[PDB]
């Protein structure tokens, strides 16, 4: 009902979240709690997925349209 | 812009990925990093991750294929404003901090109060969050 409410959520989730991440002190970054410390190497790889996501993010919302 | 300090980020940052060195990130590769960050994603998950970056249709991801990937910027302004307008009731150009809050929180990749809070925080003074304030923060 609607298949554009959830694909409208998960593209404004997605590109806010690969936006708050060029913040290093945003709250975005508090969300990995299996991770005891967050070094570098795991922001890189983090940006990355984001980036991919919104991608992702961006096409279902074309999609269900 | 042609930057050439990204080019020694992002080939540390596809070393991550690559941890065979054979020039190829794979659906398998893509989810040992993001398991190994507490995430669980599903086989649709990845392949759409890669099929997203795929450029040569491979089922892979090669280094410029990556490059290409963090190149791009952010047109699709229209697509995020669009996707506003399927909360926004009224039509006025704003919705609601408490119905941002619930459908950001509930819906889709689920944010955080906090999270949340920081874009009601950028949204403007009384709850009425400009969504095209928001549009334009991440343009
Ligand atoms: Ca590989
Ligand atoms: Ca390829």
């Amino acid at each position: 009902f609607n298949r554009q409410i959830p694909a409208a959520a998960s593209l404004i989730q997605t590109a806010w979240r690969c936006y708050a991440a060029e913040n290093p002190d945003s709250s975005t970054w508090k969300i990995y709690i299996r991770i005891s410390q967050l070094r570098e190497h795991h922001r890189a790889t983090i940006k990355v997925i984001r980036r991919m996501q919104y991608f992702v993010a961006k096409k279902k919302f074309q999609q269900a349209r | 812009q042609l930057t050439e300090e990204q080019i020694a980020e992002f080939k540390e940052a596809f070393s991550l990925f690559d941890k065979d060195g054979d020039g190829t990130i794979t659906t398998k590769e893509l989810g040992t990093v993001m398991r190994s960050l507490g995430q669980n994603p599903t086989e649709a998950e990845l392949q759409d991750m890669i099929n997203e970056v795929d450029a040569d249709g491979n089922g892979t991801i090669d280094f410029p294929e990556f490059l290409t990937m963090m190149a791009r910027k952010m047109d699709s302004e229209e697509e995020i404003r669009e996707a506003f307008r399927v909360f926004d009731k009224d039509g006025n150009g704003y919705i609601s901090a408490a119905e941002l809050r619930h459908v950001m929180t509930n819906l889709g990749e689920k944010l955080t109060d906090e999270e949340v809070d920081e874009m009601i925080r950028e949204a403007d003074g009384d709850g009425q969050v400009n969504y095209e304030e928001l549009v334009q923060m991440m343009t």
